[PDB]
């Protein structure tokens, strides 16, 4: 009858592909742009908060996960919150059992397994959300990207969401500088990458940008409308 | 256990299974309920007039409690199930809260049960619409209905089943402050509402009445015939 | 891992469970099986036409004892017969443990029919493709039953099931009466099998079981040879 | 190479879906004709 | 295999090629069939208004409640399939009272909206327990109330996205009412002006004529609790229009 | 798997349950079973469809099932579902007896079995019980009773009804000929034989093709007795005499 | 070969009473490309299978179809390899549990019946497919002597004087039938002779010792033994001289 | 070939092919090739791990896992399923050590994980794993072992194997080796050579070679190849590629 | 190389014809069995 390869997550296309995974990837691609970076001492997430209407406050996109780690969501927000709750629970469990912060890579591995589980069962659906995970642990600043395919990447900078390719191009051309940047110019690079996504008729304002930074001696802190101004001044 | 999603949203936002349950209700026997000053009256059409039947066993007006009673349109067996759960819930509320259930409470319970079947895995919605009548503890008469979708509203007078629209229009045109002045006027209003859709008078009408501090009373065929005769004289003039 | 929870057998618009009809078609396509209720016993006979000499005839049996006084034979799919034989043995043992009396044959037939009904309505399963002939002696009276794939059991004095079962039933109808002894019943069952048997029928290509006051027992090939020579 | 096969398979699937929809609607028409004449006893 | 209809060829948790859950989009379409609701968050309160949509005069408007009380400091205006809104309202009430029981403090409006929004996509098939929901809630809710942060207004759709709105309109006439609220909203407008503006918009979008029995209006001020206006109290503002 | 699901417990676009309707067609093709309520008894008359002379008929009956001390039932439809339903009926009657130490009222047993059938047409995906039953009983509340049941879980108290093949014609004849509150056991038996004559048109109504059981009250004990071959023969012969006398 | 409904997709009856999924499982047995031959004698049972090494990079020690169920029962598996390994694991478990529960070693017919019952469960339920593999068990019964048993996806099991399963089971069955009809009192040597001869005359190969596997049980030595290259080469030389 | 019988692993095609497993194999042959070669004193793995974007860190999406203190694992196909199977293998080895009190033989770990992946080739409620993987271990008392498991669930020992897009070319160039007589220090060099030969620089632009051996050189511990040895191996591979 | 494309088109046409024929056979058997009862057909052994 119908395309018979698209509805179920447990049905392989004759091309060796699962179309539900790709549709969840599209769900991520339809979300608003997020871009993250990392120096040798900091890992910054800056997100382009999108507004439903001119009278609606923009969606929160950076979410706290632990004392030392944070995420930037892009996709289905309910899936994002469920996965964020799982991350928070794992971090709290690690602090309870071992009295140490949970390493970022192991947390991302847990996320990968948890999101792979629905990839293989009937009735289940992939987590239609992509997460930019920036955290700081003993192994220096970390930034991670997780896809609905349950495949996660150890990045040096990444942008996911709508019109992400321009931000990725900017990040690629300016990768060589990020390591030696300080926090201010690192978040300036992030803001430039995020601006590369925006159309010609809009520019960054304190309303539609949020910044989350985690570093060597820095609590993970989400910077909001008023607090974004010191990072915003000096771009163009 | 069976866990298929029977009721799912269709394009344009319609729940087809709920609409189909409503269609099943539309094919049920006409049931009319009117709220008076000191009496509440329920009336049902009997297409099953067949004379080899025990009238007691196909009653469509059931007493949920000493002060609440209901009449239904749609599937009979689903109505039996909902009535039984409503009686159980009435008695449970009377144990836990010490007082008799208000009409709106059991109406909310029945509506919640229907809505839960509208949204839970592996069961179809109840194909019944109800007319929950009764008196509150403070002596205020009440009348509610519960559609298969689970929405419950309060009505001064309503009709469910086939000819609901016709009887609803008749009640809109014939429900005034004077038409419910006395008990007999309410009885005659409900009978007149049914006569707009029933094939023949009297023999195809089941009519139960509830008044203050008295249980439900099933009006016998002789009383229905004498009332219908009274409407006949009233219509002659 | 979790199985389907919906009935594979459902009512057709004609108002009929087509899966039971197809199970009965599988039954009608199997090896013929006949059963004859004598005045002092009942005989259960079926053909064992193996499709090569390589098969060991003594390895598997189609007439399986259930208790010391109940046996059964089938006509349909062998594996389903094995499953129902195991279940019937379990039910007989449960009855014996409860009541300390050998299970009445009618009760065992009822329980097997209940199992068949379960598989007619339960979720994610197909009806059994076997009709059974359950034989038993109890209460000083022989018994003979037939349980179709749907789980409906019929008391029979003589019946044939499988290929050419209508012609075999006509044969039995013409040549069965009340006063038959067990030996006459065995002879008549062998003739009924012969009526549809293709080729020479021998000791190893038919399996005959009887039950009487002494209880149920399969006839050994030598006894089947003696009965066959009588024709 | 493989794209031609994929397109042919998609065309075959679309045609089979059309024919199957025709069969389904035909069976539905017969069933509605059959069971519409008499009223359902259970609904009352 | 025949007579099977394409109503159930897809699962509930299936994605569209554009990456949108089919059931969520269908629930959003169902929202566009509900009664129009309007909410405005001013600095001295939050007002919520909704048309009753009385089908026939025999129906008593007092029974058809499309605005409810989560607690003394939170309200909720509902559009769509009002039958589905009751489960979410009960969950919100339970969460508020649990928060008071555990912490001895009023639960933040944002936290309540978040707690209710987590239920939105908690639906599925055999993968979950027997009590699991089968379909998304066909309700959009307008949570409004006062808390430590001041007057707050929120909007939750079946997708589970909850967003803070200065002025949001949901229901059948969402687009026109939203454009009008764009035209009328100022960050420093008073609660009386908010109430009058909301009733004006409702009159503009309602098919029925605006009167004291075919709308419901409620306010949540930083002082007094959740308050439902009545006749002799809604005429006093209807007359001005 | 949704692909293979038959969707038994769903609604039709026109608001009807196809599975129940199909089971009802199956029952309408099944053996005729009619019951008549009399002043001093109630009887069940059931056409036997398996008439082949190689049958033994060992049991008490083939259609009439004794449900408890004071009640009996017949079946039209699928025999195996009938067996599971009659076992469940016996369990329910004995559960009331255990709980209350008194016989179960007939309508309660009918209601319980009908509730089970409703459960099978409400949830679970299982096909309904394609069995319509025909109950006869007695209790200290409503005296002699006759009850019908449907696969959908519907039931009705009947004073004369027929389920099975040629049920409509039998119902029409019963409507024409049943005398309200004035029908004795012998009158009901004669009417049953007469109705079965015009229902089993092809089979010519021999006494080997019908199973009649009467429920009467004797000395405070209910007796459910299947009519013997001799007295069913007498009933048939009397009806033949009456038919011949009609020509006079 | 009529078809209505999903009878070709799930194990439900075709209008003629046929379960098409079982026949497709038999086709899956054929899909392996190999054939196996078993034959029993006066005091021995021999299973000979076709050992193909498609690539020289495989460790030939790890490409086998003869599996040791218990210390006394052997097994040759024909069909899908993963399914065959599942079935051999299940047979090992059932045999061990039989020993634990009943205190004596499982008879070959009993193990074959347990595996056949599991296969029947596969061909009764609708959510799992039947295993596309066939099992030929051999062993020595204390009373009945050598045993050769086979279970197929349908759930059928039977004991055989000599049987075969695989891509060329029909030709091998005909050859073994022609040899059986003679009844010339098979010995161990004659049993391995007839097994290898059947496999070679049906496949037309004239195997070197490394292209086949031989597993034998004997009344004198009830231990299951997988013949090495030396023994198989000796038997093949015995074939050549004749 | 399909469109009616390729919807579930619980369905057999009319010719006995489970098309879903074949589609999983189709998925795994569209991934970068991972090769492993077994020598006298261990096994050396190799991966042509493609870098999809240069924004990733060196070492992102590793395809050479470490499932136990003495067992490595090379993967091809979907990486999510590869990681899930890596965790399954880790859990199996952990449970083996907990119960039986010693390290799991790779001949048993391969069988356990292969049966786990075979369990997903039977039911419509699950889907077959889209990843074929290799396992390699060396213990003094059992020698070097190399096994492959594919989506079907078949386990075979290999003297050298390749999984991915360039399986055929990699195997063709591996056969030219004489791994049975070579040592790990040379096998790593040859693995780099093979990976660089089979890689195409025109379709997939860039890749980083990920190597790891387990063997006598490492006391049985499966370790990523030291940085200097990787540099020397890449230098040899580039010079040979000329 | 277009010869392979034409051969694939021919094979697809043949496969479509075969599938349509098989589907029609399935549909006609469905109609004959599940629907279209015969007046002279007494019910099977399981209806009583
Ligand atoms: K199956």
């Amino acid at each position: 009858f119908r395309n018979q390869y698209d509805n179920d997550v447990t049905v392989w296309s004759p091309q060796g592909r699962i179309h539900q995974i790709e549709y969840a990837m599209e769900a991520v691609k339809q979300g608003s742009a997020t871009v993250g970076l990392k120096s040798k001492t900091h890992a910054v997430l800056v997100a382009l908060k999108r507004a439903q209407s001119e009278l609606a406050a923009h969606q929160k996109k950076i979410l706290h996960v632990d004392n030392h780690i944070g995420i930037s969501i892009a996709g289905l927000t309910a899936d994002a919150r469920l996965l964020c709750n799982f991350m928070r629970q794992e971090c709290l469990d690690s602090r309870f059992v071992f009295d140490r912060p949970l390493p970022v890579s192991r947390l991302v591995s847990l996320i990968g397994s948890k999101t792979q589980i629905p990839t293989q069962r009937y009735g289940r659906r992939p987590y239609g959300v992509g997460l930019l995970i920036a955290g700081y642990d003993d192994m220096g600043p970390h930034i991670f990207q997780t896809c609905p395919s349950a495949n996660y990447f150890d990045c040096r900078a990444m942008s996911i969401g709508a019109r992400s390719q321009s931000a990725r191009t900017y990040l690629e051309r300016h990768m060589s500088e990020f390591m030696e940047c300080n926090l201010n110019e690192l978040v300036k690079h992030g803001l430039r990458a995020l601006r590369e996504t925006l159309p010609a008729e809009q520019d960054l304002t304190t309303k539609n940008v949020s910044i989350g930074i985690v570093g060597k001696d820095l609590e993970f802190t989400i910077y909001d409308d008023d607090d974004v101004s010191p990072f915003l001044e000096g771009l163009e | 256990s069976y866990d298929r999603a029977i009721t799912v949203f269709s394009p344009d936002g319609h729940l087809f299974q709920v609409e189909y349950a409503q269609e099943a209700v539309k094919k049920g026997s006409t049931a009319v309920g009117v709220r008076g000053r000191d009496i509440v009256v329920l009336g049902v059409e009997k297409k099953s007039v067949a004379k080899l039947q025990d009238e007691r066993t196909v009653r469509k007006i059931c007493a949920l409690d000493d002060n609440v009673c209901m009449a239904f349109a749609g599937l009979t067996a689903d109505a039996r199930i909902v009535i039984n759960r409503a009686r159980v819930e009435c008695q449970s509320h009377r144990l836990t809260v010490e007082d008799p259930v208000t009409v709106e409470y059991i109406t909310r319970y029945i509506a919640s049960l229907k809505q839960r079947y509208t949204q839970s895995n592996g069961r179809r919605p109840f194909g019944i619409s109800a007319l929950i009548v009764g008196f509150d503890f403070d002596g205020t008469p009440r009348l509610y209905q519960t559609d298969p979708s689970g929405t419950y509203h309060a009505w001064k007078a309503n009709a469910i089943g086939r000819g609901a629209k016709s009887v609803r229009e008749f009640l809109e045109k014939n429900y005034t402050d004077e038409a419910i002045e006395t008990d007999d006027l309410t009885i005659k209003l409900v009978i007149k509402a049914l006569l707009e859709v029933v094939q023949s008078g009297g023999k195809n009408i089941e009519l139960a009445v509830m008044r203050r501090d008295q249980s439900l009373k099933i009006l016998n065929p002789e009383e229905i015939e004498k009332y219908v005769a009274e409407i006949e004289k009233e219509k002659e003039e | 891992e979790r199985g389907y929870s919906f009935s594979l057998t459902t009512f057709s618009p004609s108002g009929k469970l087509v899966q039971i009809e197809y199970a009965l078609a599988a039954v009608a396509g199997g090896a013929p099986s006949v059963g004859i209720k004598a005045a002092n016993g009942v005989v259960l006979a079926t053909e064992k036409k193996q499709k090569s000499i390589l098969y060991d005839e003594r390895s598997v049996h189609k007439v399986e004892p259930i208790t010391k006084h109940i046996g059964l034979v089938y006509s349909g799919m062998g594996p389903d017969y094995r499953v129902l034989v195991h279940r019937a043995r379990k039910l007989a043992q449960q009855y014996y443990l409860v009541y300390q009396e050998p299970i009445p044959t009618a009760q065992l037939v009822q329980r097997v029919a209940s199992v068949m009904q379960e598989y007619t309505q339960s979720g994610g399963v197909r009806p059994f493709g076997v009709s059974l002939l359950i034989c038993g002696w109890n209460e000083g009276r022989p018994y003979l039953f037939q349980s179709d794939p749907s789980g409906a059991y019929f008391a029979w004095k003589a019946t044939a099931m499988g290929k050419n079962y209508v012609n075999g039933k006509t044969f039995l109808e013409k040549r069965y009466n009340e006063d038959l002894e067990l030996e006459d019943a065995i002879h008549t069952a062998i003739l009924t099998l012969k009526e549809s048997f293709e080729g020479q029928m021998t000791e190893d290509n038919i399996e005959v079981g009887i039950c009487n006051e002494a209880g149920f027992r399969r006839l050994t090939p030598t006894e089947v040879k003696d009965y066959l020579a009588a024709i | 190479e493989e794209k031609v096969r994929e397109e042919y398979e998609e065309i075959l699937n679309t045609k089979l879906a059309e024919q199957y929809d025709a069969f389904v609607k035909f069976t539905h028409d017969q069933i509605m004709r059959r069971y519409g004449e008499q009223p359902a006893s259970y609904v009352s | 295999m025949f007579l099977t209809r394409s109503e159930y060829d897809r699962g509930v948790n299936t994605f569209s090629p554009e990456g949108r859950l089919f059931q969520v989009e269908y629930a959003i379409e169902a929202i566009k069939l509900g009664s129009t609701a309007i909410g405005i968050q001013t600095s001295e309160g939050v007002c919520l208004a909704v048309e009753k949509r009385i089908t026939s005069p025999l129906m008593e408007p007092s029974s058809i409640e499309k605005i409810v009380e989560i607690d003394a400091h939170i309200g909720c205006a509902m559009s769509g399939l009002i039958a589905d809104a009751k489960t979410l309202i009960d969950k919100a009430r339970v969460e508020t009272q649990n928060h008071w029981f555990t912490y001895n403090e009023t639960m933040t409006v944002e936290s309540v909206t978040q707690a209710v929004s987590n239920l939105a996509l908690q639906f599925g098939e055999e993968d979950a327990d027997p009590g699991a929901m089968s379909r998304p809630f066909g309700v959009a809710l307008l949570f409004g109330g006062v808390d430590e942060k001041g007057p707050q207004l929120f909007h939750m759709d079946p997708s589970g996205t909850f967003v803070q709105c200065d002025a949001r309109a949901i229901g059948s006439a969402s687009e026109g009412a939203q454009s009008s609220l764009q035209e009328v909203y100022h960050k420093s407008m008073t609660l009386k002006e908010a109430i009058k503006s909301s009733l004006i918009i409702l009159k503009q979008v309602m098919e029925e004529k605006l009167n004291a029995t075919n709308i419901e209006l409620a306010t949540v001020q930083p002082g007094q609790n959740f308050h439902m206006f009545t006749k002799e109290e809604l005429e006093e503002v209807i007359k001005d229009i | 798997s949704r692909r293979y699901d038959s969707r038994t417990t769903i609604f039709s676009p026109e608001g009807r349950l196809y599975q129940v309707e199909y089971a009802m067609e199956a029952i309408g093709h099944a053996g005729t079973c009619l019951g008549i309520l009399a002043n001093d008894g109630v009887l069940l008359a059931a056409e036997r469809r398996n008439i082949h002379k190689l049958l033994d008929e060992v049991f008490f009956s083939e259609k009439i099932y004794k449900l408890n001390e004071d009640m009996a039932c017949s079946v039209a439809g699928i025999t195996s579902d009938a067996n599971v339903l009659t076992n469940e009926l016996r369990l329910i009657a004995q559960r009331y007896l255990l709980q209350y130490q008194e016989p179960i009222p007939c309508e309660q047993l009918v209601t319980a079995l009908c509730d089970i059938k409703q459960a099978y047409t409400q949830f679970g995906g299982k096909r309904p019980f394609g069995v319509s039953l025909l109950y006869i009983g007695w209790d200290k509340h409503y005296g002699f009773q006759l009850y019908q049941s449907d696969p959908s879980g519907n039931y009705g108290g009947w004073k004369a009804t027929c389920i099975g093949n040629n049920s409509a014609a039998a119902v029409s004849m019963l409507k024409q000929d049943y005398k309200e509150g004035e029908m004795t056991l012998k009158s009901a038996l004669a009417l049953a034989i007469k109705v079965l004559n015009k229902t089993m048109d092809v089979s010519k109504l021999s006494a080997e093709k019908v199973e009649i059981a009467t429920l009467t009250r004797e000395n405070g004990k209910t007796v459910i007795r299947v009519l013997k071959q001799k007295e069913v023969e007498q009933l048939i012969k009397k009806h033949e005499e009456e038919e011949a006398k009609a020509e006079r | 070969g009529s078809s209505a409904g999903f009878d070709r997709h799930i194990t439900i009856f075709s209008p003629e009473g046929r379960l098409y999924q079982v026949e497709y499982a038999f086709k899956a047995i054929n899909q392996g490309g190999l054939t196996s031959v078993a034959v029993r004698g006066k005091d021995c049972a021999v299973i000979v299978t076709q050992k193909k090494v498609p690539d020289k990079l495989l460790d030939s020690s790890t490409v086998t179809h003869l599996f040791k169920i218990t210390e006394n029962i052997g097994c040759v598996m024909t069909g899908m390899t993963a399914d065959s390994r599942s079935q051999v694991q299940r047979a090992r478990y059932e045999a061990a549990n039989w020993k634990y529960k009943y205190g004596y070693e499982i008879p070959v017919d009993m193990l074959c019946k347990r595996i056949a019952d599991i296969s029947q469960v596969y061909t009764q339920n609708a959510e799992m497919r039947p295993l596309g593999c066939c099992m030929i068990l051999i062993g020595i019964d204390e009373e009945q002597g050598p045993q050769v048993y086979k279970c197929d996806p349908a759930g059928y099991y039977c004991g055989f004087k000599a049987t075969a399963a695989g891509v060329k089971q029909t030709e091998s069955t005909s050859f073994l039938e022609k040899k059986v009809k003679k009844k010339f009192d098979w010995t161990f040597e004659q049993t391995v002779e007839t097994a290898i001869t059947c496999l070679s005359t049906v496949l037309s190969i004239d195997f070197k010792p490394s292209e086949i596997e031989v597993g034998v049980v004997t009344v004198e030595n009830p231990k299951f033994r997988i013949l090495t290259e030396a023994e198989i080469d000796a038997h093949l030389v015995a074939l050549a001289e004749r | 070939i399909g469109t009616g019988y390729d919807l579930s692993a619980s369905t057999f095609s009319p010719d006995g092919r489970v098309f879903q497993v074949e589609y999983a194999m189709k998925a795994v042959e569209n991934s970068s090739t991972a090769i492993g070669i077994r020598c006298k004193d261990g096994v050396v793995f190799g991966v042509e791990k493609l870098v999809l974007s240069k924004l990733y860190e060196e070492g992102s999406n590793k395809r050479l896992f470490n499932v136990d203190r003495h067992v490595g694992m090379a993967v091809a196909g979907l990486l999510a399923d590869a990681r899930s199977l890596a965790d399954i293998a880790r859990e199996e080895a952990s449970n083996f050590r907990s119960n039986f009190g010693y390290n799991i033989p790779l001949k048993h770990l391969a069988d356990r994980v292969a049966m786990y992946v075979h369990a997903y080739t039977l039911y419509s409620a699950v889907r077959p794993f889209g990843c074929s993987f290799m396992l390699g271990s060396y213990s003094v008392n059992d020698g070097a072992q190399l096994y492959m498991i594919d989506p079907s669930g078949v386990s075979y020992g290999y003297w050298g194997c390749a999984i991915g897009k360039a399986r055929q070319a990699a195997k063709t160039e591996i056969e030219k080796l004489q791994m049975k007589e070579m040592t790990c220090r040379d096998i790593v060099k040859e693995v780099a050579k093979i990976i660089y030969i089979v890689h195409d620089e025109v379709k997939d632009k860039a890749f980083e070679l990920e190597l790891s051996w387990v063997g006598e050189l490492t006391n049985g511990r499966h370790e990523i190849v030291p940085k200097d040895i990787r540099e020397e191996a890449e230098k040899y591979a580039k010079e040979s590629l000329k």
